[PDB]
């Protein structure tokens, strides 16, 4: 309503809103401490999670 | 020069021969093919303790395989390193094992011992001067026992001046699968102890307990167990091939460990086995190394030495160490449990410090100690043998093969003598 009121009464062109928000990057998940040599390259993954 | 030739016997002598040789080859950077890819000058320099050197830089492992059923030999053959093994050494017979100690000791071996002896003395002549031979077999396993008893018996007179190092798997006390296993064990142990000087006792249950405890992986393969035991053996092997302050000699260990003529049976233990998050959750300090190093749970041979004490102990450590930390930890362990050792020889501990680390982790070690930790094992086998023999079941097979029970009597007699000797010395 404001930006259509201005376009005729005060005769105002377009003024789009500007994103005034604040942002942050994302983090990353914990990976696997590499193959110790004593385990299994696929089962030790499931084992060493939580 | 000092060097060693390997013998793998039985259908688990296969097991471990495969795993052990492949582990060493990966340590030394030899490809699965054989073309040496030199990256560690020292191991290139001292490869001769195990390996001859062939053209173009491949190295025969001076190891010999013995079995009866060609399928297992072909399977290990098919393994990633059967090509680095020998068509030369691939001697084998035609019969079926029958899992029969009697047949193995009298029928089947009677046409294989000849050829295998020819091969082994061929290799002995080929090389300069052995320290001896390491033989990997089973005591409960039928044909492994049947072969190995006769083989060691003959090589005893063949060379009375070398190291007959033997490695044996103890039957799971909870189950032997094969029900004649106690009979095979009582048959074997007599000649085993009579002929050998040093014997390694290992049991499957404790390795399974380790797998639950720190491996925590819940999906183990006997191959993973073999991976462990290969590292175990490598631990005591590293000394000879490596420089720095360390008494490497197996005869050194023998004269520092073996108090009496007939004490031979020893129990292993090893150093950091890294868990799920201990990789980044464990600080590698001599205190914690010794802490886990001398622990009941990490022990994996037979049964908790909580009941008994330790006659004598020996420990070798791989990495950049110094004497003060091992010294002070020795003081602490002596002053902590003044009773838990035998007064029979004060300061019953031996140390060794390999300068060379393993490839990937900084500090490792090997434990080996002689204790009163076999009483329960052979008393167990005593009750089993007595209970099954009192009605002489499963014995007509052996009568057909040509046995009699007087040898059973003398076997159990010698074994009870071992019990009595242990008890009277320590207790
Ligand atoms: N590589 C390998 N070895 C095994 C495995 N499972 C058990 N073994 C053990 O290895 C033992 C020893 O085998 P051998 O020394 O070849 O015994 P044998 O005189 O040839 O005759 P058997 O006792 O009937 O096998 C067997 O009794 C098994 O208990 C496995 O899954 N893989």
């Amino acid at each position: 309503f404001t930006r259509q009121f201005y376009k005729d009464k005060f005769g105002m062109p377009d003024l789009p809103p500007v994103d005034v928000t604040k942002k942050e990057p994302p983090p990353v998940k914990q990976e696997l401490p590499p193959y110790n040599g004593y385990g299994l390259i696929e089962d030790s993954a499931q084992n060493c999670f939580a | 020069m000092r060097e060693i030739v390997h013998l793998q016997a039985g259908q688990c002598g296969n097991q471990i021969g495969a795993k052990f040789w492949e582990v060493i080859s990966d340590e030394h950077g030899i490809d699965p093919t054989g073309t040496y890819h030199g990256d560690s000058d020292l191991q290139l320099e001292r490869i001769n303790v195990y390996y001859n050197e062939a053209t173009g830089g491949k190295y025969v492992p001076r190891a010999v395989l013995v079995d009866l059923e060609p399928g297992t030999m072909d399977s290990v053959r098919s393994g990633p390193f059967g090509q680095i093994f020998r068509p030369d050494n691939f001697v084998f017979g035609q019969s079926g094992a029958g899992n029969n100690w009697a047949k193995g000791h009298y029928t089947e071996g009677a046409e294989l011992v000849d050829s295998v002896l020819d091969v082994v003395r061929k290799e002995a002549e080929s090389c300069d001067c052995l320290q001896g031979f390491q033989l990997t077999h089973s005591l409960g396993g039928g044909t492994g026992s049947g072969m190995g008893t006769l083989l060691i018996s003959k090589i005893r007179e063949e060379y009375p001046d070398r190291i007959m190092n033997t490695f044996s798997v103890v039957p799971s006390p909870k189950v032997s699968d094969t029900v004649v296993e106690p009979y095979n064990a009582t048959l074997s142990v007599h000649q085993l102890v009579e002929n050998t000087d040093e014997t390694y006792c290992i049991d499957n249950e404790a390795l399974y307990d380790i797998c639950f405890r720190t491996l925590k992986l819940t999906t183990p393969t006997y191959g993973d167990l073999n991976h462990l035991v290969s590292a175990t053996m490598s631990g005591v092997t590293t000394c000879l091939r490596f420089p720095g302050q360390l008494n490497a000699d197996l005869r050194k260990l023998a004269v520092n460990m073996v108090p009496f003529p007939r004490l031979h049976f020893f129990m292993p233990g090893f150093a950091p086995l890294t868990s799920r998050g201990s990789q980044q959750y464990r600080a590698l300090t001599v205190p914690e190394l010794t802490q886990q190093m001398f622990d009941a749970k990490n022990m994996m041979a037979a049964c908790d030495p909580r009941h008994g004490r330790y006659l004598t102990v020996a420990a070798v450590f791989r990495g950049r160490m110094s004497m003060k930390e091992v010294d002070e930890q020795m003081l602490n362990v002596q002053n902590k449990n003044s009773s838990y050792f035998v007064e029979w020889i004060p300061n019953n501990v031996k140390t060794a410090v390999c300068d060379i680390p393993p490839r990937g982790l900084k500090m490792s070690a090997t434990f080996i100690g002689n204790s009163t930790a076999i009483q329960e094992l052979f008393k167990r086998i005593s009750e089993q043998f007595t209970a099954m023999f009192r009605r002489k079941a499963f014995l007509h097979w052996y009568t057909g093969e040509g046995m009699d029970e007087m040898e059973f009597t003398e076997a159990e007699s010698n074994m009870n003598d071992l019990v009595s000797e242990y008890q009277q010395y320590q207790d």
